[PDB]
């Protein structure tokens, strides 16, 4: 619905300073674990 | 770990604002007077 009257004229500024913005983000994130185990046993039992 | 981060930003104050990602062709525009612009202020005065 229409709320007002239909104007003769508009009040009106001229303002034509254009602008471009750009904004990039990369984020990385690395993360490597190593473990290792060894055991030895060694028995030796002798007679004649 | 790793970041980076660009950020770019074009602005136009007269001339042909179209033309704000073409700089060749916005230099040969600068010349057209439907354009021309207030690009800066070296005097103000208080109304009262």
């Amino acid at each position: 619905r229409e709320l007002i009257v239909r104007p003769d004229t508009l009040r009106a500024i001229i303002n034509n300073r254009a602008t471009i913005e750009t904004t990039t983000m990369e984020a990385e994130f690395t993360e490597t674990l190593m473990e290792s185990n060894y055991n030895s046993a060694s028995v030796k039992v002798s007679a004649p | 770990s790793q970041n980076r981060k660009l950020n770019v930003k074009y602005i136009v104050n007269g001339g042909d604002y179209t033309k704000i990602q073409n700089t060749e062709e916005w230099v040969a525009s600068t010349n057209q007077s439907e354009h021309w612009r207030v690009i800066e202020v070296t005097e103000v005065t208080a109304v009262a």
